[PDB]
This record gives structure tokens, C-alpha cells and sequence, in this order.
DNA sequence: GCCTTGACCTTCCCCTTGCTGGAAGGTTTAACCTGTGTGCAGTCTGACGCGGCG
């Protein structure tokens, strides 16, 4: 439960939904990133990606 | 300090043995209330407005 | 306006007394740096004029 | 207040003692109900100063009338609490240790000085190899390194009449042995024979370093530590927020463990226990 | 990056050489890595993790 | 080069400000060094007047005071 | 002796016993090197008297007089 | 051949710095020793300390003997505490009575009284008196050594040599450094007499051009010999036997020293096993391990071996106590003493079960009444339990902010308030100067204005003069002239103050 | 406005019984049990230094 709750609530992925407009909601749901674990970092990146 | 000490020597009235921590509206902000809520422990007395 | 203490207080009470005057000091953070390096075995100090 | 210039140098043990007000002895910070300092801890008001403007620990002395008075009940001096910032403390140690900068940076400045490699010195300090202070005989040489088994070989060859050791204090007495002066003149004239590339460069570097030690008044054995300073508290605080939880500068941790190991060592030293445990505790201290 | 096994090659980091340097990598979901590669001087080499 | 022309300076406090502080403090410490506040940067740290602009007029005076006791 | 054994024999507790002791109303039992109140039989029966005297109603002082007679 | 492994690996250690590898590589050298190492090492320790208790016989020097300490223990009319349980106590080859002790302490006092006057008999080590001494000893040898107080008795001999030895050094401190002196000659005749000034001219018989210049410090060289002499006066023997006694107990204790080492090295892997069971992430490895090592030391320090059991388990639980204590004393910025700790541990063990069974976290009342104690203590324990929170924690999701930025010094000052106080003070003494000098001044000392201190009815009065009640009425009329709705208005603002 | 003059209030501290409760702090148990690690960290990267190795 510890690992699960800290994941759902302290990672860099669990973001507060944006209730500006429904568009904000659904496009924030239909996101893709490439950051975080098993992932990238801006200093480790260039331009080809 | 001796100065306000002297002042209360003139007038006499004091503070009690309790102080204020009252909440207030922040500076510059204004508006209208439409709701309140209370969350209270189990076993503790729910007061009048509670 | 940042660090000196005597100066900020004194000038507040000067300009409220219709005086546009200055009385600086020497900031705190410099002395903080001094203490921090004296933590390390350093005999830093200050030479008189 | 006003002045002209700045000066920099290493700090001798006498001076760091002078700077301090009272030694520290144990890692206690505060009581879990009476959030107040203990004695000879890290926040002891006796060393650092009062908690507030002209208030002692218990409250014996206040209101400016007992100006330079110390509260003999606890032993706390009465002044502002503005000296949370100023009064730094100190510590005595059991065995000395090395300042990491003055060996482990690029150029070591000390193995450099002695022409000695780096790994030899590490293998000394982590207690993997003895080394000669001084070869009392014409057999052996200074700076000569020994494994423990071959140390024993030479031991049962001689036993008494040499000087070798494993640890840091070895290096203390070692560099306390040498002299700047005649070695400087040596390398001065030694330059003249072959002023070829590496000869010239290294001789240059060393002679300059030596001369810098010479005229500066500094001394090399001051580059290691029988003493430490203790930074004042409010630069390393321990403070609540409104919810009641105390925040803590992680530095506090770095200090507190140190103390305990030191005095833990003084337990074992008061038993003359096997040197193995002693060795690994020294290692731990250096690492800390 | 998906798991599996990837190939690639660099454009002579020994630009002295100015020559291609092939290498190859495996990637599990979980565990340890490997890396095969050529040196400039025509020899295979290997490194874990 | 630029960076090491900055580092290799007759003072160090500007030098000890932007690159590889550790080495700088180490080399300065052994020799018994001392700065005499001729640059700008150092006079900024302390908070004194810079020896320039409006303030040259005063720092020159303090220089002849170094001459005049 | 050990102390709890004696106090569970006589019903008292170490706290009440030490009150009585501080009142100087019985023999002072010695300690040990560790600090355990070294009781005896004399201390046992003196304690029994000092107990039953206030039960009878002879007060602290008067029960102490009964005790110093028990020594006499 | 484990040091040979150190040789090669060190010859190509990959610049390792971790002491963990170092310590484990070192302790792995000396291998275990089982099922007879225990017993034969115990019997070596037996040999050592019983060579000591043999040495413990025959002290004309340490005349203060267990006879004397037996006068001590019964000096205050009684003792049954453990001082006697360390005393004579014959083991089969338990508070002692007075009868049993007086019986056991009679024959050794008999040997005392008969054994001394015979030492005079034509030699201190005369065969008849010396075999009487041997009876005293051998009679004491079936009996056991006696407790820590006997260390004083050994130290009471150390303090002899601590002086005696030192005095020779002290004499040497006046003798051997300043002028030339031989050393193939000095020791031999220093052993020769050692009692009177006889070897002096015997050594100067070489005619020694350095020796004749024995002046200007010699009234300290011979007065340093005189310290040795007045010690010969103090003791009463020219030692050659009790020095041998020092050798005897020296090797006898050294026996044990060397002995229980290899008991230490025997059982270190036990320590790391225990520790890494306890390495649940409270503190750190090595300090725990070192604590296990002191653990093992005191385990061996008092090991009965005739219980038949294996050393391991006895030692093991003593180790457990050491580390579970030290983890409690340390591992927090906040010292929480032990009983609160164990309460917490108990409590959490309980609540685990409670949330098995209820499918939920428990309520304080519930597990409290199961824990048989009222809610207040539980609640306070919970208020107290959690750790601090690391000032430099990043409240900023990225490295944009640390927590140490967003707090304030809610202690120091405020400038407007300083000006407030200053203007108030100006107004106050402005008002004072409008009133009479004596009255205003008397009020300054009454209330401490413009001075360090404060004074009261009788102090201020009898500084001025005796008056008490009319003084009160004087400050009252001072208020009356001061109430006065012309002067308040410079201070009416400070009614809000 | 100087002296009291006696009589009155209020507060703080200390003191008597017969213990009780609680905190803070100490020292010993015999079936036994012997070599981490433990999840990192994904390899940025170009100049400039420097150490061994030719
Ligand atoms: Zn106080």
C-alpha cells in the first residue's frame, strides 16, 4: 500500500487535472511524454528525438 | 517596558490570559460567502453550530 | 534593502523624519561565508588599515 | 568595522581553540516534551548563548540588571540571543585525521610535496600497509613502504631500531620530520644539471610550493586535524512549522554521528581491545 | 525504448580514424544489460552494465 | 585562454566565484595570500564603493590615504 | 534479601517501605554493591510491627516507639 | 594462507575504498574453531588467571589482605550482599553465614600469624619459613580469586612500582642525560648493592675524568637517591620476590589477553549474521557491527564453560541486548528513552493485527482498551512519534525551490514597532517634564524609566524618606494631575498600544 | 504639602499526615544458530590534466 499510494500521489506523473475547459481535460488525458523512469532527460537529449 | 507599564498605570485595563488567532480576509481581497463546512473528530462534542 | 539591519531600521526612521540619508553596514551573508570556511580549518581574517 | 584587506591561511589548533567557547561531548539536541537544549550537546546555551534576549535556560536572570552574570544552576551567560550566529564551538578528537581537500583534489599538494604517490597514501590510511617514518639503520630508506608480512620479516631481522607505522599520525610525524630549507637549495642546484622537460617542470612546481610554505609562516602538520570547529546552531537549525513538525538541516546528522564514534572509540581505547576493531573504527571516522 | 536488441554505429569518435565503429545492445524489461562493440583496431569487446 | 586568464588572477575572490572554487581556495590558503581590493567584484561583495564611475573619486582618495597613513 | 519478596510476604510495597524507612521508624537495611536494600529477619519483623501498629492505630511516631522498644 | 590472498588482491585492488569489503576480507582470514577451541581456550584463561591467584599468595608488601578486607566487610557489624559471594567460596573440587566465614578465615589467619616471624629465620626465603609461605599459598590455591576489589590490591602493588620504577627513572632523569655515564657498568653494580652508597667509588675506580666533576646538582642527585631510600624505609623489603610476583600475574593476565582474542576472531560471522537480521533500515551497518563486537567481548569476558552449552547462544542474546539498546539510544535527532520506544513497538505490532482483522486501520479507543490504558497516552505517543523532515527537501517539483526558502524569522523585530516605542517614550518623558521634578524622578525609579533597574514602595521611600501611605497617595495625585484631559491626547493613540 | 497611625486585603511561599503514581534510568537470561551486496545506474560530453605505459 505504501508503494502504491506514493506512486499515486508523489510521482512526476500524478498531476492535478486541469479543469479550465473540457478540452484541457481530455487533451491532458491524451498526452504522451518521454520523461521519468526508464526515460529521458533534457541534458541527456539532443534534437533528433 | 516601563513606558506602557506607566500607561497601564494610568488606565489599568489589561489583556486577559488568552490571545487572538482569528482568521481574516487577506489584504485587497473581497467577495461573497456561499458555503461553509465543518469536519470534527469522533467522540468530541459537536458544538451548537456543528 | 536586502541584508544590513541597523541600516534598514535607521533609515526607515530617518526618512519618516523627513531625512533622505544613508548609513550602510556590511551584510550578514559575508560573515556567514566566513564562518563556513572557518569550519574547514581556515584562518581567514581581516587586516586593519 | 572598517578595514583595508583580507588575509587567508590555515588554522592552527591553538587558534581554533581560541575562537571557541566550549567543547562538545555528545549528540543530544532537545527533549521530546521540553523542547530545550541539554548540556554539552549541540545547542547548549552555555557555549552558544541564550535562547532569547537576556534569558537563561531556567529564567534565573533577566531584564538587564544581571548583565555579565552566568546562571550557575545551568551555567548559561546572559546576553542577547543574537550570538546564535557568532559563537562557534569546537571538538577534541581521539586520533587525528586528514583534510580531504589537501590530498584528494587534483594535485594532492602533499604527496606532491613528498614526491609520494597517491595510492600509497590511501593504502596507508585505510590500514593496508605500514610505512617507514625513518630508517634508523643504513639498510632501509625513508618513505619506504612495507607489507605487514615483510614488515614482520624486517622486524625479526631487527625489531627495535627502525621507525615504521600504519595510519595517519605516521604521516603527521613524517612531514613533521622534513625541512623546507635545505631541500629547497638542493632542488635549486639540482635544477642546473639537467634542465630537461620533466625534471624542469616537477622541480619548478615543488620548489615553488616549498618556498610558499617557507615565507608564508604556515606549517605543514597543520594540514591535518587533532581538532575541529563546531558551527553555530542557527546556520544549521532545528525548527518547527505551525503543524508542530520540526525541520532539520541534514548537516546536523553529519555532525552527530561523528561525535558518537569518537567517544565510542574512547570506550575501546579504555579497554586496549584488539587493534582490528580499532582500525575499522578509524576508517569509519575518516570516511565520516 | 522497446526491449529486445538494437544495433548502431558511430562516425569515428577517433576522428583521427574517421571510420565506422559498430556496436550492439540488448535491453530486457528487468535486470542487467550488455554491450558488444568494435574497437578501431579490429577487435571485439564486451561490457556488462 | 579566457577562462584561465580569469582564474589565474592576482586576486582570487572573483576567481572563487564562477569556476572550481575548491582548487582556488586550496592554492590560496597555503601561500598566505591577501587581496587589496582593486577590482570591482570584490568591492561589491563587501558592499564598499566600487573604484569606478561616481566612486573613483573616493577610492583614489583612499589610495592616497594608503600613501598618507 | 530481595525487596519485592519481602514486600509481598508482608503485603507492603517498596514505595511504602521506603517512606517508613525515611521516617526512621525501623532498622535501616544495608544496600549491596548494586544498591538493593539488604533486608533481614530483624527488618522483616520490625516491618510487621510497624505495619500492624497503625492498624491498631499507633501512629507513625507511636508505632516507631513500639519499634524502638522492640529493639529494647 | 589468507594473508597471501590479501597480498595478491591488494596488489591489484581496484582502488577500493569501502571499509566493508576490507573488514569482511580481514575477518574471513581467521577461520572458525569449534567444539574444542571453546574449552581449551577457556583452560588457557584458567591457566592464566590461576597463575595469578597463585601469585596472589604471600604479600608482605600488600599486607592489606583478604583478612583485612574480611575485617572490612564485617566492620559495620554485618553484610550478606555480594561482596562475600566474591570472597573465599571453595568450589566443589549462596549468601555465606558468619559461622562458615569465621571458620574459613581462621586457617589463613593462622598461616598469616605463623608465617611472618619465620621470614626472619636466616633468610627471607629460608626453606622452613618459605615452605610455611608455600602452605599459605597452596592453601589459598584451592580457594578462588576474589572480586573487582582485588584489582585495587593489585593496583596497590602497581602504585608501589608506579613510584619505585618511576623514582629510578627520576634518578636517571638527574643522572644519565647531563654528563657522560657508562651503561655496561651502571646496570651491573646497580644490581650489585642497590641499598647503600657502595658502588660509587667502585665505579670511579676507573678514575673516570667525567665523574670527579660531580658538583652543582649532586645535592639533587643524592636527594633523588634519598627518595628511593625513604621508599626502602616505607616498604620494608629489598624486592626480588614481589617483582617476580609482578612477572607472575603479568604473564597470567597476558595469557587471558592473548586467549580470548581468538574467541573474538572465532565468532565474528555470528555478529554480522545477527546484525544483518537487525539491519532493518534504522541506522547503518558498521556501527551496529562494532557494537556487536563489544557485545562478543563482554560475552566472553564472563563465560562459564562447565555448563556444557555452546558459547554461541549465551553470547548471542547479550549481543542482541547491546545493539537493541544502542539503536534506541541513537538513530534520532530526538532522544526518546527506551520505554517509549518499546511501547511504540508493541503498539504497532498490535495495530497490524487490528488491520488484518477489521479490514481497516484501527480506532485509538479500540486498540487502547485492548492495550489496557487510556486514550490520552496513546494520543500523545502518536503526537510525538514522527521524525523531522529535512530542511532541504524540494517542495518544488523540480529544482526551482527548496523548503528552506519559504519560512520566516518570526522572532526578531519590526521597524515600525521600534519607531512606535521610541515615539511613545518621547511622549512619556515629555509628559514627565511637565510635572514636578521629585515626583517624576520618584516615578522613574518606581518604574525603572531611563535606568537599568526597578524599585518599589519601601526602597524608593527610604532612599528619599520613610513615608509609605502618603507616598501611595502622592503617586495617586500624580495620576490626578495626569488624567487631566489635555495631556492624554499625546498618548491617547497609545491606548491602542 | 511633610510625618505617620492603626488597622485591613491580597498574594506568594512554606509547613503538617500517609502514602501513591509516574518518569528517567540501570543490570542479567544458557537448545541453537558463524562472509554484504540487493537493486542502484544508465553509460551527457568536450577540453584539459595527468599517469602509466611505449
Ligand atoms: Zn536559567
Amino acid at each position: 500500500s505504501a508503494a502504491v499510494k506514493e506512486f499515486f500521489g508523489s510521482s512526476q506523473l500524478s498531476q492535478f487535472m486541469d479543469q479550465n475547459n473540457p478540452l484541457s481535460e481530455i487533451t491532458h488525458k491524451r498526452r504522451i511524454s518521454a520523461l521519468g523512469p526508464g526515460g529521458l532527460t533534457r541534458e541527456r537529449a539532443g534534437f533528433e528525438v | 517596558t516601563p513606558e506602557e507599564k506607566l500607561l497601564r498605570a494610568i488606565f489599568g485595563e489589561k489583556a486577559s490570559d488568552v490571545k487572538d488567532s482569528s482568521l481574516r480576509v487577506p489584504n485587497g481581497v473581497s467577495g461573497t460567502v456561499i458555503d461553509v463546512q465543518v469536519f470534527t473528530r469522533d467522540g468530541v462534542e459537536k458544538d451548537k453550530r456543528a | 534593502k536586502s541584508d544590513d539591519v541597523n541600516g534598514r531600521t535607521k533609515m526607515y526612521k530617518n526618512i519618516v523624519d523627513g531625512n533622505h540619508q544613508m548609513e550602510p553596514g556590511m551584510p550578514e551573508s559575508f560573515n556567514v561565508l566566513l564562518k563556513e570556511i572557518r569550519s574547514l580549518g581556515i584562518n581567514i581574517e581581516l587586516e586593519d588599515e | 568595522e572598517e578595514f583595508d584587506a583580507i588575509k587567508i591561511a590555515l588554522a592552527s589548533p591553538d587558534m581554533i581553540r581560541s575562537w571557541s567557547f566550549g567543547e562538545v561531548k555528545k549528540p543530544e539536541t532537545i527533549n521530546y516534551r521540553t523542547f530545550k537544549p541539554e548540556r554539552d550537546g549541540l545547542f547548549c546555551a552555555r557555549i552558544f548563548g541564550p535562547v532569547k534576549d537576556y534569558e537563561c535556560l531556567c529564567g534565573k536572570y533577566k531584564r538587564l540588571k544581571h548583565r555579565g552574570v552566568i546562571c550557575e544552576k545551568c551555567g548559561v551567560e546572559v546576553t542577547q540571543t543574537k550570538v546564535r550566529r557568532e559563537r562557534m564551538g569546537h571538538i577534541e578528537l581521539a586520533s587525528p585525521t586528514a583534510h580531504i581537500w589537501f590530498l584528494k583534489s587534483l594535485p594532492s599538494r602533499i604527496g606532491l610535496l613528498l614526491d609520494m604517490p597517491l595510492r600509497d597514501i590511501e593504502r596507508v590510511l585505510y590500514f593496508e600497509s605500514y610505512v617507514v617514518i625513518e630508517g634508523g639503520m643504513t639498510n632501509l630508506e625513508r618513505q619506504q613502504i612495507l607489507t605487514e608480512e615483510q614488515y614482520l620479516d624486517a622486524l625479526e631481522e631487527f625489531g627495535d631500531e627502525f621507525d615504521a607505522k600504519m595510519g595517519a599520525e605516521a604521516i603527521q610525524a613524517l612531514l613533521k620530520s622534513m625541512d623546507l630549507e635545505q631541500e629547497c637549495e638542493q632542488l635549486r642546484e639540482e635544477l642546473n644539471e639537467t634542465n630537461s622537460e620533466t625534471k624542469r617542470k616537477k622541480l619548478t612546481k615543488r620548489i615553488k610550493l616549498l618556498e610558499a610554505f617557507v615565507q608564508s609562516g604556515n606549517k605543514p602538520e597543520w594540514m591535518i586535524l587533532t581538532v575541529l570547529p563546531v558551527l553555530p546552531p542557527d546556520l544549521r537549525p532545528l525548527v518547527p512549522l505551525d503543524g508542530g513538525r520540526f525541520a532539520t538541516s541534514d548537516l546536523n546528522d553529519l555532525y552527530r554521528r561523528v561525535i558518537n564514534r569518537n567517544n565510542r572509540l574512547k570506550r575501546l581505547l579504555d579497554l586496549a581491545a584488539p587493534d582490528i576493531i580499532v582500525r575499522n573504527e578509524k576508517r569509519m571516522l575518516q570516511e565520516a | 525504448r522497446s526491449p529486445g536488441v538494437f544495433f548502431d554505429s558511430d562516425k569515428g569518435k577517433t576522428h583521427s580514424s574517421g571510420k565506422v565503429l559498430y556496436n550492439a545492445r540488448i535491453i530486457p524489461y528487468r535486470g542487467s544489460w550488455l554491450d558488444f562493440e568494435f574497437d578501431p583496431k579490429d577487435n571485439l569487446f564486451v561490457r556488462i552494465d | 585562454g579566457i577562462t584561465k586568464a580569469s582564474l589565474a588572477t592576482e586576486s582570487f575572490i572573483s576567481a572563487a566565484s564562477f569556476q572550481e572554487t575548491t582548487r582556488v581556495l586550496t592554492e590560496a590558503a597555503v601561500a598566505g595570500k591577501r587581496d587589496e581590493l582593486r577590482g570591482l567584484k570584490e568591492n561589491v561583495i563587501v558592499g564598499r564603493l566600487i573604484p569606478a564611475g561616481t566612486g573613483y573619486a573616493y577610492h583614489q582618495d583612499r589610495m592616497r590615504r594608503r600613501a598618507a597613513g | 534479601m530481595n525487596i519485592s519478596d519481602v514486600a509481598k510476604i508482608t503485603g507492603l510495597t517498596s514505595k511504602a517501605i521506603r517512606f517508613y524507612e525515611e521516617k526512621g521508624l525501623v532498622t535501616p537495611p544495608m544496600r549491596s554493591e548494586n544498591g538493593y536494600r539488604t533486608y533481614t529477619q530483624q527488618h522483616l519483623n520490625e516491618l510487621t510491627l510497624l505495619r500492624q501498629a497503625r492498624q491498631v492505630g499507633f501512629n507513625l511516631e507511636e508505632s516507631g516507639e513500639l519499634v524502638n522498644l522492640f529493639n529494647d | 594462507a589468507a594473508a597471501q590472498v590479501l597480498s595478491s588482491v591488494e596488489s591489484e585492488i581496484g582502488r577500493t575504498t569501502d571499509p566493508v569489503r576490507m573488514y569482511m576480507r580481514e575477518m574471513g582470514t581467521v577461520e572458525l574453531l569449534t567444539r574444542e577451541g571453546e574449552i581449551d581456550i577457556a583452560k588457557r584463561i584458567e591457566d592464566g588467571i590461576n597463575q595469578v591467584q597463585c601469585s596472589v599468595a604471600e604479600y608482605p608488601e600488600a599486607i592489606t589482605y583478604l583478612l583485612e578486607q574480611y575485617d572490612r566487610v564485617e566492620a559495620e557489624e554485618a553484610r550478606l550482599s555480594d561482596l562475600i559471594t566474591g570472597f573465599v567460596d571453595p568450589n566443589a573440587e549462596n549468601s555465606i553465614d558468619p559461622e562458615l566465614a569465621r571458620e574459613k578465615f581462621a586457617e589463613l589467619r593462622a598461616q598469616y600469624v605463623v608465617t611472618r616471624d619465620t621470614i626472619k629465620a636466616k633468610g627471607r626465603s629460608h626453606a622452613t619459613a618459605q615452605e610455611e609461605i608455600l602452605k599459605l599459598s597452596e592453601v589459598f590455591k584451592q580457594f578462588r580469586l576474589v572480586p573487582k576489589q582485588f584489582d585495587y590490591l593489585v593496583n596497590s602493588m602497581r602504585v608501589m612500582m608506579d613510584r619505585v620504577r618511576t623514582q629510578e627513572r627520576l634518578i636517571m632523569k638527574l643522572c644519565v642525560e647531563q654528563c657522560k655515564m657508562p651503561k655496561k657498568n651502571f646496570i651491573t653494580l646497580f644490581t650489585g648493592n642497590e641499598t647503600s652508597d657502595t658502588w660509587f667509588n667502585a665505579a670511579i675506580a676507573m678514575n673516570k675524568p667525567w665523574s670527579e666533576k660531580l658538583h652543582d646538582v649532586s645535592e639533587e642527585v643524592h636527594r633523588a637517591l634519598q627518595k628511593l631510600q625513604q621508599i626502602e624505609e616505607e616498604t620494608g623489603l629489598t624486592i626480588e620476590q614481589v617483582k617476580d610476583i609482578n612477572r607472575r600475574m603479568s604473564i597470567g593476565e597476558a595469557k587471558a589477553r592473548r586467549a580470548k582474542k581468538e574467541m573474538v576472531e572465532a565468532n565474528l560471522r555470528l555478529v554480522i549474521s545477527i546484525a544483518k537480521k537487525y539491519t532493518n533500515r534504522g541506522l547503518q551497518f558498521l556501527d551496529l557491527i562494532q557494537e556487536g563486537n563489544i557485545g562478543l567481548m563482554k560475552a566472553v569476558d564472563k563465560f562459564e564453560y562447565r555448563r556444557g552449552y555452546k558459547f554461541s547462544t549465551y553470547a548471542t542474546w547479550w549481543i542482541r541486548q547491546a545493539i537493541t539498546r544502542s539503536i534506541a539510544d541513537q538513530a534520532r535527532t530526538i532522544r526518546i528513552p527506551v520505554h517509549m520506544i518499546e511501547t511504540i513497538n508493541k503498539l504497532n505490532r498490535i495495530s497490524r493485527q487490528m488491520l488484518q482483522e477489521m479490514g481497516r486501520e484501527p480506532t485509538p479507543e479500540e486498540l487502547a482498551e485492548r492495550m489496557l490504558m487510556p486514550e490520552d497516552k496513546i494520543r500523545k505517543v502518536l503526537k510525538i512519534a514522527k521524525e523531522p523532515i529535512s530542511m532541504e527537501t524540494p517542495i518544488g517539483d523540480d529544482e526551482d525551490s527548496h523548503l528552506g526558502d519559504f519560512i520566516e524569522d518570526t522572532t526578531l523585530e519590526l521597524p515600525l514597532d521600534s519607531a512606535t516605542t521610541e515615539s511613545l517614550r518621547a511622549a512619556t518623558h515629555d509628559v514627565l517634564a511637565g510635572l514636578t521634578a521629585r515626583e517624576a524622578k520618584v516615578l522613574r525609579m518606581r518604574f525603572g524609566i531611563d535606568m537599568n533597574t526597578d524599585y518599589t514602595l519601601e526602597e524608593v521611600g527610604k532612599q528619599f524618606d520613610v513615608t509609605r501611605e502618603r507616598i501611595r497617595q502622592i503617586e495617586a495625585k500624580a495620576l490626578r494631575k495626569l488624567r487631566h484631559p489635555s495631556r492624554s491626547e499625546v498618548l491617547r493613540s497609545f491606548l491602542d498600544d
